[PDB]
Order: structure tokens, then sequence, then C-alpha cells
RNA sequence: UAACGUUAUUUUACUUAUUCCGUGAAUCGGAAGCGGGGCACUGCCCCUCUUUUUGGACCCAAGGCUUGCUUGCAGGCCGA
RNA sequence: GUUUAACAGCCUGCCCACCCUGGAAACGACUCAGUCGGAGGUAGGGUCCAGCGGCUGGAAGAGCACCGCACGUCGCGUGGUGUCCGGUGCGCCCCCGGCGGCCCUUGAAAAUCCGGAGGACCGAGUGCCGUCCACGCCCGGUCGUACUCAUAACCGCAUCAG
RNA sequence: AGUCGAUCCUAAGGGUCGGGGGAACCCCGACAGAUAGCGCGUUUCGCGCGUACUCCGAAAGGGAAUCGGGUUAAAAUUCCU
């Protein structure tokens, strides 16, 4: 029944992100993830650097 | 003049295993690169129970070393791991419970489970729930490890060998009385067909050895020799005592 | 030679179409299911007589073979007459029969008188 | 300009997927090859007896090159000039009344003939291919051409000997003669072969061969090898 | 208890026969380079292969050098 | 006896789930039972989900009931009236929702369908490139289909108390 | 009968290639192996993926689509509207 030619595309589609596969509250916690994530990467990249200087 | 039920129990055929629910074979990653000088790691995505076994087993997902996929695996599960949980495998993963590491990161004293008996068997000794291996000692110059198994014996394997840190979940199954028949009846509906069983003394001469007689007993000793054929071979197979301690 | 796959996979070579030199069948079969085939006789029961006066369908006994597209060109050919759709049943006597409704635009009557039954 | 930047790849355990490498060493091969190659390995690690062994010692490059230089210019002629001979014959048989043909110089083939021409002492050099299956066709032709004191060489290619005589391929080659132009060339490569090949076949009776093992265990003797001398150093 | 020789039992070395295990046969062996450390003085020695606060994502090369000719773009080396 | 099918549109929005404001002990909310709340309750306002829910089209022209005229041998003829308004439930059959109990038992696979991450590649100025939108057009094979399903249509040597 | 089923899918299992056995009828059954092929653009050739069965196995498992009203001596969610 869910099928293109049987119904409509609204129906069966999110306007988001992960639309229609996850859920918002799992989308805004991978995005919140993924940003602190990479900025803690950025974070212990230039840590090393520094910790390079120094030595 | 018949052949005796544990004669047939080789040709199968009632006897084979019941495995329809159960959940494929639970065993470490293929042994690669990555394992065998850096670490991979994984995260545990469910637990869950696998019909017939004991122990729960843990979906893991890793990222595939060198193809844009996912490798998924099915560990045996330690117990204190959960889902959401980060797993590392390989020989410089951290000595944590439900990491897997080879035995020549780690160090006497450790309580292992899932040990690998051949360098990338993926997990043959202490898998059952509640049981572990305990790692002795190391020899460097041949390169092998001293474990010893649930059972109290000590084995020697190459230190390649793989395990995972801590003991199998699902301990203390067995403390629980059954209480009633049914239990054992579900117990064994899922294993093989092993259950009831019935005393070679119930049965006539014709369909096992201890069968017969005016009064149920054996009537010889229960005592055989391990050479003995098959269908001969009953009762305590090569005792060297019998008794109480 | 740079190889990046570990497993071997067996090299796409040159196929040849068949051309033999001499046919296996030395001319091509004769048409069975022709229209005269296909078509063997008309239905003169009650019920198909009351069949042709109603609901402007001609009932026909066909070869067991012939399917429905077959029976419409074989009534095409036979008759030049178009059919809104073919029914078909195989009789308990092991013969095919079918209804075959023609169009609005012909008359079940005049087909049946022309025919002769 | 400044939108161009790079992206650098951190390749290792755990970083950016590797691209597309070299995995030749590493392919599952069919069962054709992976039996060609073990069965040179094995001949290469089983010990070799003599007999079998001298086949392994054929002749240098440029003695090589320049016998076969020789030989070109000797080869049998191929069908269409042989039709040619044959019809220029018959068409000039009866006009020319049978004129006297000079008796053709070319090299032997067949091993059939060339063994009779070395056991009636016609064949004056013998050239053995190294590779003939079975081996046991010429194992026995350098014993057979040091008995009768004729020149042998053993060269690289039945291949290449057969080509000579417009064949697949050729066990062996023999030359009975040559021309007058060519004798004294072809005493120095009698003599550079008889030298290399006849003059040693009692050496080389008593040598084996093979035992070589794999690199990789060769590399772990090695280095016990060298452990032990610094030890005792 | 050794020069000669016979006999029997053990220990041990090699890998290609043979047997077994794993893989979608995916980095095996040696060496050398980038980096970190000791020495004393310009060489020696000792180490590593990049990923561990997070239930995210990660493929099909960016960049540099060099040729066809002036690029629809295409061909090589490094990157690897 | 006083009926309303598939299907199309609009409305509605159970029990849950989700979102916004706000920040709670004198703790409060709450079920038959439970349970929930600074990991954000009560409260106010919203989103979504089921429906075998409501209205309309289908559709009264149909079906049913009643009252009449006519041929009176063969008009499957001809006409009218009504099909309305409420209640009730530990009631019975089916479907669904949401909780709770039980397991050393945790109670299939595949075809198929839908959605998503990425963005190589791609077009024009009064026409080009796309378009899962609406309407319009054509086609849809083969075999089974009667009947009994049982104190006589199956088996039991039968039209057999099985 | 495009709409009800078979037909399609796979379950326990069955039947097989190759290989291994076997005097042979046959036995094991994807286990000893250059798999079937699948996508893009096309001078129909090139490029890229490709883990040895694309077979049988459910008229109660999964599953594309029909409803009223009428009609026969005997058929209908199949005939008529
Ligand atoms: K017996
Ligand atoms: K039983
Ligand atoms: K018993
Ligand atoms: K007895
Ligand atoms: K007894
Ligand atoms: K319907
Ligand atoms: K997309
Ligand atoms: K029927
Ligand atoms: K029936
Ligand atoms: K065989
Ligand atoms: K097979
Ligand atoms: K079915
Ligand atoms: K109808
Ligand atoms: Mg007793
Ligand atoms: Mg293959
Ligand atoms: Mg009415
Ligand atoms: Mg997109
Ligand atoms: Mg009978
Ligand atoms: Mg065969
Ligand atoms: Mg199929």
């Amino acid at each position: 029944e869910y099928k293109r030619s049987r119904l409509s595309r609204n129906r069966r589609t999110v306007n988001r992100a992960y639309g229609g596969v996850l859920s918002g509250s799992a989308v805004r916690e991978r995005i919140i993830r993924a940003f602190l994530v990479e900025e803690q990467k950025i974070v212990k990249k230039v840590l090393k650097i520094q910790k390079a200087k120094e030595k | 003049g018949r052949v005796i039920r544990a004669q047939r129990k080789g040709a199968g055929s009632v006897f084979k295993s019941h495995t329809h629910h159960r959940k494929g074979p639970a065993k470490f990653r293929s042994l690669d690169y990555g394992e065998r000088n850096g670490y991979l790691k994984g995260v545990v995505s469910e637990i869950i129970h696998d019909p017939g076994r004991g122990a729960p087993l843990a979906r893991v997902t890793f990222r595939h070393p060198f193809r844009y996929k996912h490798q998924k695996e099915l560990f045996v599960a330690a117990e204190g791991m959960y889902t959401g949980q980060f797993i590392y495998c390989g020989k410089k993963a951290n000595l944590m419970v439900g990491n897997v590491l080879a035995l020549r990161s780690i160090p006497e004293g450790a309580v292992v489970c899932n040990v690998e008996h051949k360098v990338g068997d993926r997990g043959v000794f202490a898998r059952c729930s509640g049981d572990y291996a305990i790692v002795i000692s190391h020899n460097p110059d041949n390169g092998t490890t001293r474990i010893k198994l649930p059972s109290g014996a000590k084995k020697i394997v190459p230190s390649g060998c793989r395990a995972m840190i801590g003991q199998v979940a699902g301990g203390g199954r067995t403390e629980k009385p059954m209480l009633k028949a049914g239990n054992a009846y579900h117990k064994y509906r899922v294993k093989r067909n092993c259950w009831p069983k019935v005393r070679g003394v119930a049965m006539n001469p014709v369909e096992h050895p201890h069968g017969g007689g005016n009064h149920q007993h054996i009537g010889h000793a229960s005592t055989v020799r391990r050479d003995a054929p098959p269908g001969q071979k009953v009762g305590l197979i090569a005792a060297r005592r019998t008794g109480r301690l | 030679k740079i190889r990046t796959k570990v497993t071997f996979h067996r090299p796409k070579t040159l196929k040849k179409d068949r051309n033999p030199k001499y046919p296996r069948i030395s001319a091509p079969g004769r048409n069975k299911l022709d229209q005269y085939g296909i078509l063997k006789y008309p239905l003169t029961t009650e019920s198909a007589m009351k069949k042709i006066e109603d609901n402007n369908t001609l009932v026909f006994i066909v070869d067991i073979k012939a399917d429905k597209k077959k029976i419409k060109d074989a009534v095409k050919k036979m008759y030049d007459i178009q059919t809104k759709k073919v029914n078909t049943l195989i009789r308990p006597d092991g013969t095919k029969k079918a209804y075959v409704r023609l169009t609005p635009d012909y008359d079940a009557l005049d087909v049946a008188n022309k025919i002769g039954i | 300009n400044p939108l161009f930047e790079k992206r650098p790849k951190q390749f290792g355990i755990g970083g950016a997927l590797p691209p597309k490498k070299d995995l030749t060493r590493f392919v599952r091969w069919p069962q054709v090859v992976r039996i060609q190659r073990k069965r040179r390995i094995l001949k290469q690690r089983l010990k070799v007896p003599p007999s079998l062994n001298q086949f392994s010692k054929t002749l240098d490059k440029n003695l090589a090159t320049n016998l076969f230089k020789m030989l070109l210019k000797y080869r049998p002629e191929d069908k269409a000039a042989k039709k040619e001979r044959l019809l220029k014959r018959a068409q000039a048989e009866a006009e020319g009344k049978t004129p006297e043909t000079k008796k053709p110089i070319i090299v032997k083939y067949g091993l059939k003939h060339i063994t009779y021409l070395i056991e009636q002492n016609k064949a004056q050099l013998v050239v053995i291919a190294h590779d003939v299956d079975p081996i046991e066709l010429v194992v026995w032709l350098p014993a057979l051409c040091r008995k009768m004191e004729i020149p042998y060489c053993i060269v690289k290619g039945k291949a290449r000997l057969g080509s000579i005589v417009h064949k697949k391929t050729a066990s062996a080659l023999c030359l009975t003669t040559v021309k007058n132009e060519d004798k004294m060339e072809f005493s120095r490569i009698l003599e550079a072969i008889k030298a290399n090949f006849n003059d040693k076949y009692e050496e080389n009776r008593k040598k084996w061969g093979g035992g070589v093992m794999g690199s990789k265990s060769q590399a772990r003797t090695k280095a016990k090898e060298r452990v032990l001398a610094k030890e005792a150093a």
C-alpha cells in the first residue's frame, strides 16, 4: 500500500534530514554528537601540535 | 538383537540439533591486519537471547577496514557489557571487560572468555554462561601462553590466540531448581531430542545390555572397556573409579 | 598487470552465434492451429441460443490448445466481426467451449443467421 | 585560485579508507596456476640428481645468440619453398635432362633421426632443449653424445628450436655439415661448446642440484646464523 | 673405553610429501625512509606506524610535478 | 419488516507517541491494576497515529414492505405511499488499542515495497532542461470453478449406530 | 475471472553441478571449484561491480487489484447492468 503509484508522496515522506527513517530527537542527537565530536577532534589535534611545539 | 538408543543417536534424523530459531554462530571477527597490529572499534547495538544457549549474545557493528560498508558481528556477551558500549579488538586494545585482545597482551591472572585454540579460529574455549579462562603464564621463547580452563585443565596455546576480557554473562543459571518435568521439557525442546531418558534396566534384553531379569538390576559390572564395541559400551565408560569421593 | 581484487574472476571471452552449414529441418512446419482448426463448430443448445438472443454472444467449441487471443483472431478471420471479450472453459467431456461476445457494432443474431444456426 | 585547497587523507588503522592497491600476491588463483607454481616450488625444494641437474646449466646468452644466428641460415625449406622446388624440378625434368643439383646443407631435426646420426657418428653438433616434458626423452642424450665424442649443448627453449625448423616445438636439433664459408666460426663455436659441456660432463656427473628453501625460511636461517656468529664473536 | 664394525632405544634440526585451521586467500618476510629518545661527536644504538571523554559521519583523491595541445579533455610520477 | 456495498472527497481525532511555554515538597498527577515527573510533572496550547467513526458522491434510479389499474390464453406490464426518531449493556461473535503476568521456553525466512546518507552528471531566455502532479489513450496469458463433504456422494468388501 | 485460487516467495526439507567414493545400479551433497551474472555509456564495444545452485518445496505461512443490484432447470465476487 506504500507503493508510489498508490500513495501520495506527502503521505510517505517527512520533510527533514532522515525524514521517515529517524525521529526528530534522534536526528537532533546525531547532529549535536557530530558537531561536538568534530570540535573535540580539532581540540585534540591543536593540543597535540602545541605539545609537539613545546617539546 | 536390536540397535540400542545410544547407537541410534549417531545416524540422527530425530536426534539432530534444533536450530530453527538460533541467531547464527557466535564468534570473533576474522583475524586481519588491524587486529594483528592495532585496534578496531565497534559499538554494541543489541544484547539478544539465543534459544538453546544460556549465555546472551551481543550484536556489534564495526566499520569495515577497507570497504565502504558495515561489518556486523555476533559475540558471546561478557557480563557487564551494555548497548551503546564501545568494543575494541586488537593487539593494542585496552585491558577492559568486553575488549578482545591477543593473549600476548593480557597480563597474568586476568579473566577471559571465548579463548581461541588456534590463531584465527575465532574462539572455542570458555563460552558458556558464567564460565571463564585464567591466564597463568607466558613463554616468550616459543610464543605460547598457559591458561586454566573451566574444567580445571591447564592448556598451552600460542600467544597470538585472542580472548575477550571478562567472564561470560548469565552466570548462576544452573543453581535454580526446575521443580518439574515441564521445565526440563521446555529446556530440551530447543536443544535436541534427549529427554526424557529411559533407564536401561527398565528395557527388555533385546534393546539394552541392562535389560531383562525378574528383578530390575544390571547383573554385571556397569564399568565397561574403553575399546568395547558400540552397542556394548554402556554405563560408566572406562571408569578409573566409582562411588562417592 | 595490477590486480585490486583478491578474488579471481573468469575473463569475458567472445562468443559466436550459430551459423549452421545445413538446416536441421528442411522446411518450416505447417500451421496446425489455423482459423479452421481453432473453430470446430458453434454450439446450438438452448443455453447457447439464449446467450445469442440476450447477451449478443456466440458459443463455439474450440480446440483445447487455443487461447483467447487465438480465438479472437480466428473469429475475426472467419466472420469479420469484432469481439468485446472472450470467456473460455473446458467442459467435463474434455473439449473447450468459448463464449464470444461481439461488440455493439455487430448483431449476434445476424451473424448466427449467416453462419446457419 | 584561493578556492583550491588540499584534502590530505590519513591512512592507517581506523583511518581513511585506503585507495586501490596491488593485491596480486594475495590473489586466490585458479587451480591450473596454483599447480603449475607449486610444481616449480617442489622441483626447487627437492634434491635433483646430477643427470637431471645437468639440464639447468644452459648455453650462455652470447654463445646461444651466436649459435642461433648460425642456425638461422641452415633452416629446412618451408612448405611453399618445397612446393616451388618440386614444381621447378618437374618442369625442368625432361627439358633439362635432370641437371645435377648440389646436396643441400640444412639442420637435422627429429629425435629418431638425431639419435641415428649420433650413433652413426655423422652429427657434428647436437642442440638439446632444456624443457622437454617428459624429460626421459633427452635425459640420456648428453651421455650418448659424450660417449660418441660429439660436442653437445643444452639451450633454453624447445619452442625456439621448433621455430628454427618451422615446428611448434623441437626436442633437439643436429648439424651434420657446415658450409665452407662458415667452417672457421663453426670450429670456434664447437670448441666453446665442447669446453662448456663435454669437458665438464665427468665433474657434473657427481653434482646434485636443488635443495633450495623458500625466501622466508632462508631469511630465518640467516638470522639464526648471524645470532650465532655474534654470540661466538 | 676408542681406532674398526654390527645392533637396539631415545633427543633433536629442515620443509616440499602428508594432516589440520582461517579468509569474500586484503598489508606476509627483509630492508629502508618520516618522527621520538640515549651517547659522544656527526656517526652509533633503542623505539612507532597515525584511530580510546560521546549509541554521529567516513567509498568512487584533493594537491603538486610532467606530456598531447593549447584542451571536449586526455596520458604518466608522487600523493599511496 | 422499517436497508445502504467497494470506491472518491471533506471532517473527526480513541489509547498512545511527539512538539512549544513554564519550572514543581504543603509534592503532585493518575489506573480496575499499575505508573509518571528538574533526564522537566501538574497546567495551557498544538502535531501525529487507528478507525469495521461521521457527512457527502456512489444512491434511490436500487432492495424491501404496503396500496391500486391492466392483460386476464404469451405485456419479465403500469402507477403511488414509507423506508423515521431515541435508549440501554461485567450481554454474545469478530477486529483493534494500551498495560500487566510467564519462561534455564523469548516464540520463522524470503519475495516484495517504502524511506533515507552521498551528489559524480545535467539548462535555458523566450525557449531549454527536468517533473513520483491532473486529465486523456491501449492491453492484460494458462489451468481449477457442477455437486457431496457425509446416520446413503470420502474410508471401513455396503445406502455399515464406527 | 486482469481483481477468487494455483501461478510468485521462501520454511522443515528435496533434487543437483564440480569434487570425493563406488565393479556397477548408485552414495555424500556447493563440502576438494576460472559462479551465475549485474549496472553506466556506447564505434556493440569499453568501464565498474561481481563470497560456486537465479532449481523443487505451503489451494491453512508471506502475498498487486471489485463492489453492490439482478439473472439459470442446473454457473457466478466468473454471466448482465
Ligand atoms: K541388530
Ligand atoms: K523425547
Ligand atoms: K528415567
Ligand atoms: K538385567
Ligand atoms: K535396581
Ligand atoms: K475493497
Ligand atoms: K537521494
Ligand atoms: K463455481
Ligand atoms: K471438500
Ligand atoms: K567418482
Ligand atoms: K554438492
Ligand atoms: K499460498
Ligand atoms: K456487479
Ligand atoms: Mg529398582
Ligand atoms: Mg570464483
Ligand atoms: Mg423506491
Ligand atoms: Mg538528496
Ligand atoms: Mg478398497
Ligand atoms: Mg559428478
Ligand atoms: Mg525464484
